[PDB]
């Protein structure tokens, strides 16, 4: 896209000595050793490990000095940049389908009690922390309930309003 | 006739079909009148490619040029040679009686009522008389779809060398009769776009 | 004349025959043609994605000399 | 049932009849009989695949650490191999995705259907080499050509089958990780953890433990 | 029709519409709707109970 | 006789001509695929008779097999025994093709199963066949002796790919040094 990477990029560069200079400003007004000296450094020490990580991951960075992230999975693979959304997007979709599946599990479960609602707002802890624990395989579990079509409610078993 | 995949259970309304080998895994002939239809457009398209083969093939054998080196002298302002002899034809007249004749034939093809006659017309498309016997038959169908099947995929193969190496069809087979482990379609830079 | 199309043809002869659409188009015709709200509703459908089409093609390909430099306008 | 792995636990019931079962199935994966099936077949081929893959690592690394023969290093041995391989990388990949591609087809149908790649017309004419012994995973024929699953050991070579494949399993993935925050050799590791357990381990190597994520790592040292 | 038996309900207008009830009681004076179907649902105004007529439940 | 005394031979090899009850694998357990698979292997056994008794006795008549098509490609013209020998190499695939493929079409066209394997008739000169009495006895011996026949042409093949020699010189190799000319002193058949 016409980008630069940061680590050659002279807006990001300039960034960080702005950002550093502002800072390192703050500072020369308080004592050394003082605790809001000692902060502002911590700060500035976090300020320059930011810029050397985001240098060193191969991000790539506009006219403005920013990194840019690239979300295509063929342009993310071929050039190293699959850490800014593709492996994101797998984390966050394993975790959300955990979590989907936990909350299906905990419902299912409690559907087959004497008290189904009483379940639903006086949570079941330990049941709960059992399922919790074993959203982990949810992907085996839900890819074979879709092979075995027991994943859906079939059409005729579901409310529907007049046409 | 027997089973492309092995062990595997076959759609039921392909059995009795000549060519068949329970091949449908997208279950396009599921409408009987679709499959019909598909039996007389594999069967054209097996017929061209038949002809299409041997014409790209048997040219190259009386050194004619490939199928790829033959219309250019439509844009490179030449003439057209048929086995050395001139052919006093341009492009305004050459597709003119091109739309005539095959539109012309194709129109006959399309205006048979029954299922038969439009993948099997016979008649006096059959002179040599291959279809008295019904034994025979039944086996020359097989033999022409299967000859057929190989020749659709020939040409296409004729299509796709081009497209990716840019040579002719007995200029690859040379090329890959020279060094087979090293010259095939894993060995070019576009079968496999990530080497 | 005796030549053309007839509408309530066309539409009668779109249906898939897998029966992915059902009945396909079938009576269409005298749904579109007896209901004036189904007309005014794809007229104005159309009309409307076609004013947004003339708002994104005259900024961008402006057809009027000397517009381009009018930004007010 | 082998046993328990964890004793005192209650085993599941469709793990009691399993060739090398100790009832380990926490995340419930094998509930389903249709994917307990699935996931049996799946386990004896990477355990036969890692049976394979740690021979041709660990044989070769003992008989050079014995000094028997000189042969490159398993991390390093795809690089030694090309530039004296005849066939080119490409053609290479091309035939072993064609041949991968034919070989796990066959296997994938007879699982759906058990014995049908020993059917008449299966194959040309070749069936009979794969007529199946009617057990998931366990084919025979010219897979078994000295016929010792007609032996009375039988059940015990499948119980040490998947044992020895476990262990397998865990030593490749040993092996690549241990190059992976080491840079050395599986025998170079074993023979560093025999000159000093207590300091060269996991906890040493700069990897294992992250220093962000243990900040006493830095703090409780000499 | 039976005593406490699972019936399909197939009033389009019902809240339950396509839902599995219990029979509560059928009427056998010939009224209109004669079977008493008590649901595990209430609908939108807290009612769980409704009267349908024999074809209106389909036993399952 | 048996390939392997003590083991039980399978019940559907027996009886056969040249039987010996091999077959570990089953591949001739259905008998429709038993039936093709005699004539294959009779035929691949005559075939082995032509192919042993030609690359051995043109030799012995002073004519390597592996050299014998070495005139098309490096340069030259065929010759046989000593007569300058007409055609070329392209116009000998011609007769090639005409003739074999000529005759391997009337191999099968047959609607019998023992003509496809023994044919018999005008291709049995000096009488032979007769009833059984050593009809069998040969089919025993030809089976036995084509054996034997394709194990040395495979040997032929193995040997020149693994020493580049021909297999009546490399013999003499063998008796002038058993002991440190084999199969197992290069190092083609057995890496390290
Ligand atoms: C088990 C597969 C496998 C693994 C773990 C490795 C690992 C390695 N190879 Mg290696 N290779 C593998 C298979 C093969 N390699 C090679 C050819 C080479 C060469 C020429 C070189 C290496 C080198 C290396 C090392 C460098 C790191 C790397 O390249 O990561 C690769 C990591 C992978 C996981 C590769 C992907 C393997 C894949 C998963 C196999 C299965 C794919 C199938 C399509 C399965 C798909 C699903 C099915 C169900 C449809 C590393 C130790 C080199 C190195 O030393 O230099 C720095 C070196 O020069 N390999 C071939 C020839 C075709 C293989 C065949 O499968
Ligand atoms: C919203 C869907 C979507 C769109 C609009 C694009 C768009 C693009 N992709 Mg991406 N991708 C998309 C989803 C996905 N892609 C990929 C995997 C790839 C690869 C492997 C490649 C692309 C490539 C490309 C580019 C050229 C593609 C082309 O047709 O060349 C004609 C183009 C920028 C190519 C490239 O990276 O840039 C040129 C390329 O090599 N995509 C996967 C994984 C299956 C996706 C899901
Ligand atoms: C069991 C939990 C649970 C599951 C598996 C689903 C599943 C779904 N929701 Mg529903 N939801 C769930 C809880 C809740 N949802 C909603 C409100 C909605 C709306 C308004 C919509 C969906 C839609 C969808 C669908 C598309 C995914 C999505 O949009 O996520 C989005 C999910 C949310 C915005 C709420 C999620 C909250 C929380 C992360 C989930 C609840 C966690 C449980 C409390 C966990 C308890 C488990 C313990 C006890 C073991 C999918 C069928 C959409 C649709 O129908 O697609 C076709 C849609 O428009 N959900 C609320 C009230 C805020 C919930 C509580
Ligand atoms: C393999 C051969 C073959 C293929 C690929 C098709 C393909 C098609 N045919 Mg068929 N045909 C084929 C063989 C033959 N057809 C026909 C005769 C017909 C007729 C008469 C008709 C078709 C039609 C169609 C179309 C719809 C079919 C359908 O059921 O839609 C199923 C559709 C659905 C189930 C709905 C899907 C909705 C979708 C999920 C909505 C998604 C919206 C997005 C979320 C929102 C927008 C997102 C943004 C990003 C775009 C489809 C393109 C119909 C047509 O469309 O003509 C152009 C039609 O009228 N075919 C004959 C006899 C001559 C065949 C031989
Ligand atoms: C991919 C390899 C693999 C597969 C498909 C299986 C599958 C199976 N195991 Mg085996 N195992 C496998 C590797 C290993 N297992 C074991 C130890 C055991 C025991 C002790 C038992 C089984 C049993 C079973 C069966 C029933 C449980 C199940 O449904 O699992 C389905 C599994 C999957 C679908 C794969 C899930 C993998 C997941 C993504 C792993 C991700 C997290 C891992 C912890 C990462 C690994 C890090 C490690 C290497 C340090 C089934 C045949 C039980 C059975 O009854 O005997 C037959 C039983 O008692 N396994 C070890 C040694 C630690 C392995 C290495
Ligand atoms: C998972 C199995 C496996 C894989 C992927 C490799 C991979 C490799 N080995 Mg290794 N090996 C493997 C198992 C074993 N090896 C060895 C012993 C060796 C030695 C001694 C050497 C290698 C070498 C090599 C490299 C050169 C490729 C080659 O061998 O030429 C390809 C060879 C052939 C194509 C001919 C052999 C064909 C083979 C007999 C077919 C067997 C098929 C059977 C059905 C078994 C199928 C296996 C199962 C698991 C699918 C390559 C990195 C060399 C080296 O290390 O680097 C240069 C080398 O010198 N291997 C043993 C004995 C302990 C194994 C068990
Ligand atoms: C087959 C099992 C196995 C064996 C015998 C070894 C052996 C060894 N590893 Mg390795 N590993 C094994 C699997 C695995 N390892 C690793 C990851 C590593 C790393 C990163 C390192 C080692 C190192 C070591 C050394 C021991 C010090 C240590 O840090 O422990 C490893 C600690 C662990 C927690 C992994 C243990 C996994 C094992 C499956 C536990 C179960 C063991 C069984 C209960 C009993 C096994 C008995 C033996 C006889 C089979 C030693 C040479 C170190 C070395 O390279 O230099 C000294 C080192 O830095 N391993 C993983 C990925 C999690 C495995 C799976
Ligand atoms: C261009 C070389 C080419 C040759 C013969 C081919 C072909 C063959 N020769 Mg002829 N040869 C050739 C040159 C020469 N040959 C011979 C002398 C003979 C003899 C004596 C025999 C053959 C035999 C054979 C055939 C064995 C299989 C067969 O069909 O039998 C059918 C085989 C086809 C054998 C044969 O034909 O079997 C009866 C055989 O006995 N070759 C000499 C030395 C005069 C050659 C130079
Ligand atoms: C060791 C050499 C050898 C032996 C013992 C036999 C044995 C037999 N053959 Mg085979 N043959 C042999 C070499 C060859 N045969 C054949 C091709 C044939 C044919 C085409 C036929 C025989 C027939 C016969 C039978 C009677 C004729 C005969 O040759 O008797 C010694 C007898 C069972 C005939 C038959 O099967 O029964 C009458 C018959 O028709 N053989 C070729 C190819 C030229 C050979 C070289
Ligand atoms: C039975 C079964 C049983 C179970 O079940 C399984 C198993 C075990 C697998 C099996 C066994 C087996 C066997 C081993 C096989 C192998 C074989 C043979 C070797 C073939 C051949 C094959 C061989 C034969 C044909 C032959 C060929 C021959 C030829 C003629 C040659 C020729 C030559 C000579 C003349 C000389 C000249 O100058 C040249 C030439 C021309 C070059």
């Amino acid at each position: 896209s016409g980008l630069t990477p940061c680590s050659e990029s002279k807006g990001f560069a300039k960034r960080q000595k702005n950002e550093i200079k502002a800072l390192t400003k703050r500072l020369k007004q308080y004592e050394e050793g003082s605790a809001p000296s000692l902060a502002l450094k911590a700060t500035i020490e976090r300020t320059e490990k930011r810029f050397a990580n985001y240098g060193n991951a191969g991000l790539l960075c506009g006219t403005d000095g920013l990194p840019h992230l690239i979300s295509d999975p063929g342009l993310a693979l071929r050039f190293g940049h699959a850490g800014e959304t593709l492996i994101p997007t797998v984390g966050f979709l394993y975790i959300a389908g955990w979590i989907g599946t936990a909350g299906r599990d905990y419902l299912i479960a409690s559907k087959g009690e004497a008290k189904p609602r009483e379940k639903e707002y006086i949570i079941d802890v330990p049941l709960a922390l059992k399922i919790s624990a074993q959203g982990a395989g949810w992907p085996f579990r839900v890819i074979r309930e879709l092979q075995k079509g027991t994943l859906l409610e079939k059409d005729s078993n579901i409310t529907v309003s007049p046409r | 006739a027997g089973n492309w995949l092995p062990g595997s259970d076959t759609p039921a309304y392909l059995d009795g079909l000549p060519g068949s080998f329970g091949f449908d895994p997208f279950g396009l002939g599921s409408t009987p009148a679709n499959l019909q239809r598909f039996q007389e457009a594999e069967l054209v398209h097996s017929r061209w490619a038949m002809a299409g083969v041997a014409g790209a093939l048997g040219a190259e054998l009386l050194g004619q040029g490939d199928w790829y080196q033959a219309p250019l002298w439509a844009v490179n302002g030449g003439a057209p040679t048929y086995l050395g002899i001139p052919v006093p034809f341009n492009l305004s007249t050459l597709l003119a009686i091109e739309f005539v004749a095959i539109a012309g034939a194709e129109a006959q093809r399309n205006a048979e009522p029954d299922a038969e006659k439009r993948k099997y017309p016979g008649g006096a498309f059959d002179p040599l008389g291959f279809s008295k016997d019904s034994k025979v038959l039944e086996e020359n169908k097989l033999k022409e779809l299967k000859n057929g099947r190989l020749a659709m995929l020939a040409f296409v193969g004729f299509i796709a060398q081009h497209a990716a190496t840019g040579k002719g069809p007995l200029e690859a087979l040379k090329l890959h009769l020279a060094d087979p482990w090293g010259a095939n379609f894993a060995t070019n830079g576009v079968s496999i776009p990530y080497l | 004349f005796g030549i053309g199309h007839t509408m309530q043809e066309i539409l009668d002869a779109h249906t898939p025959p897998g029966g992915g659409l059902g009945a396909g188009h079938k009576g269409l015709f005298d749904t579109v043609n007896n209901s004036l709200h189904f007309q005014l509703g794809l007229a104005l459908a159309s009309v409307g994605t076609i004013t947004s089409l003339v708002a994104q093609h005259m900024y961008s390909l402006p057809p009027y000399a000397f517009l381009a430099q009018d930004f007010t306008t | 049932k082998a046993g328990n792995w964890l004793p005192g636990s209650k085993t599941p019931a469709y793990l009691e009849d399993l060739p090398g079962s100790y009832g380990f199935d926490p995340l419930k994966l094998g509930e389903d009989p249709a994917s307990l099936k699935w996931y049996v077949q799946s386990e004896l081929v990477h355990s036969r695949f890692a049976m394979a893959a740690v021979a041709g690592i660990l044989i070769p690394e003992v008989l050079k650490a014995f000094g028997a023969v000189n042969l490159p290093v398993w991390y390093e041995a795809g690089k030694y191999a090309q530039e004296s391989s005849p066939i080119p990388f490409n053609t290479l990949i091309a035939l072993e995705i064609f041949a991968f591609n034919f070989v796990e087809i066959k296997r994938w149908q007879d699982f759906k259907k058990p014995g049908s790649q020993g059917e008449e017309g299966s194959f040309v004419g070749l069936e009979g080499f794969f007529k199946g012994t009617g057990e998931n995973g366990y084919p025979g024929g010219v897979f078994d050509p000295l016929g010792l699953s007609k032996g009375p050991g039988y059940e015990a070579m499948k119980l040490r089958e998947i044992k020895n494949g476990r262990l397998a399993m865990l030593a490749f993935i040993g092996f690549a990780s241990q190059y992976l925050a080491t840079g050395k050799g599986p025998i170079e590791n074993l023979l560093d953890h025999l000159s000093n357990p207590l300091a060269n381990n996991f906890t040493t190597n700069g990897t294992s433990l992250p220093a962000q994520a243990h900040p006493l790592l830095s703090v409780l040292k000499p | 029709r039976l005593w406490c038996v699972q019936v399909k309900v197939l009033r389009p207008e019902s809240y339950w519409f396509n839902e599995v009830g219990k029979v509560v009681s059928v009427d056998q004076s010939g009224i209109r709707y004669p079977v008493v179907v008590r649901f595990p649902t209430v609908n939108y105004a807290g009612v769980s109970t409704n009267n349908y007529s024999l074809e209106e439940v389909q036993e399952v």
